[PDB]
């Protein structure tokens, strides 16, 4: 079968930097490569065929080149809605293979996030369980330090985050941090918070409640 | 436009069989093959094999010979993928996907289904709101959400206001719990002015369970 090479496996970079992804292919396909862009979660999209034709559609900042055995795409002047992961495809002979794929991050500004908090609901309490959640929205970078406070005690082993993808127009994520305790648990303790650190943060956030109020 | 709609997966026991059609809609059935594509984190995107309706001629990749055989029904303009004795490492979303004509790439891809090889039992999710308050309300914007908690297996799809509110709506990537359930939020946030005129109510589908719940989501005083 042909064995289709792609580099980088993941880059990041700036609006309107240049960015080059190659794809080489174990033997001569003879322009016979395709291009797909695909967000998570969502379908592949034909951005290039036949090496170097664009797709409908698609913007004239994206190229193919190359010959033989080797291929190029590049993005000339980076823009926030390029963050997808990029794929080549050799169309010339059975079977058709694919490039294992490069993920493309976008690096920008600085953005604090916005921190909110969320008690467990009367309806989830019913069950005998409790959820308390910490939402840090629409921030940049990612990196942020999400640490829980119970009656100012220093939690542990009972959260989990997860992050968004980074976002098609402002490159900003956002994250959640979810508290989970047995009802028995959660009743024997009072106040209850979430303390942020970030570098748009001139100082720590915490964002608070009281069990019962 | 041209449209491929796929149906039919969800969780399937190791050894087990399951079939997905792909419906074709925008254009004559019979003057195109459909071609079936997978993809999983690890091997990537992988093409199964094509079958041309007109005939019902099947071409193969060879490495997927012994699991997967692919079939059509003209009068249903629909083409199948029928898996067997799968093993737990052929969990991934499958898709259905036609070139742009003779001879080019993939231009049209159905939407996608993730098949899911596991020995474990089917688990519905609970719906929680998270509801706005004072400690999610700031600046002239409220944030507000649900929590989807103990499915089994992937995924669950979260709408709002059956799909007319999609602007500055979060859904996270799911978590596994130790429990080895899934659990996920969906966030939007929207005017503080507007809580008390505007309603919002998630819409959350599991199909492997057959669960369908909406859930208004209302504020809290506090």
């Amino acid at each position: 079968d042909i064995q289709m090479t792609q580099s980088p496996s993941s880059l990041s970079a700036s609006v309107g930097d240049r960015v080059t992804i190659t794809c080489r292919a174990s033997e001569d396909i003879y322009s016979g490569l395709a291009w797909y862009q695909q967000k998570p979660g969502k379908v592949p999209k034909l951005l290039i065929y036949d090496s170097s034709t664009l797709h409908t559609g698609v913007p004239s900042r994206f190229s193919g080149t190359g010959s033989g055995t080797d291929y190029t795409l590049t993005i000339s002047s980076l823009q926030p809605e390029d963050v997808a992961t990029y794929f080549c495809q050799q169309n010339y002979d059975f079977p058709l293979t694919f490039g294992q794929g490069t993920k493309l991050e976008i690096k920008r500004t600085v953005a604090a996030p916005s921190v909110f908090i969320f008690p467990p609901s009367d309806e989830q309490l019913k069950s005998g369980t409790a959820s308390v959640v910490c939402l840090l929205n629409n921030f940049y970078p990612r990196e942020a330090k999400v640490q829980w406070k119970v009656d100012n005690a220093l939690q542990s082993g009972n959260s989990q985050e997860s992050v968004t993808e980074q976002d098609s127009k402002d490159s900003t994520y956002s994250l959640s941090s979810t508290l989970t305790l047995s009802k028995a648990d959660y009743e024997k303790h009072k106040v209850y918070a979430c303390e942020v650190t970030h570098q748009g943060l001139s100082s720590p956030v915490t964002k608070s409640f009281n069990r019962g109020e | 436009e041209v449209q491929l709609v796929e149906s039919g997966g969800g969780l399937v026991k190791p050894g087990g069989s399951l079939r997905l059609s792909c419906a074709a809609s925008g254009y004559t059935f019979t003057d195109n093959y459909i071609h079936w594509v997978r993809q999983a984190p690890g091997k990537g995107l992988e093409w199964i094999g094509y079958i041309n309706p007109s005939s019902a001629y099947a071409h193969y990749n060879e490495k997927f010979k012994t699991r997967f055989t692919i079939s059509v029904d003209k009068a249903k303009n629909s083409a199948y993928l029928q898996m067997n004795s799968l093993r737990a490492e052929d969990t991934a979303v499958y898709y259905c996907t036609r070139r742009y004509y003779s001879a080019m790439p993939f231009a049209y891809w159905g939407q996608g289904t993730l098949v899911t090889v596991s020995s474990a039992s089917t688990k519905g999710p609970s719906v929680f709101p998270l509801a706005p308050s004072s400690k999610s309300t700031s600046g002239g914007t409220a944030a507000l959400g649900c929590l989807v908690k103990d499915y089994f297996p992937e995924p669950v799809t979260v709408s709002w206001n059956s799909g007319a509110l999609t602007s500055g709506v979060h859904t996270f990537p799911a978590v596994l719990q130790s429990s080895g359930l899934y659990s996920l939020s969906s966030v939007v946030t929207v005017p503080s002015s507007s809580l008390g005129t505007q309603t919002y109510i998630c819409n959350v589908n599991h199909k492997p369970s057959n669960t369908k719940v909406d859930k208004k989501v209302e504020p809290k005083s506090c």
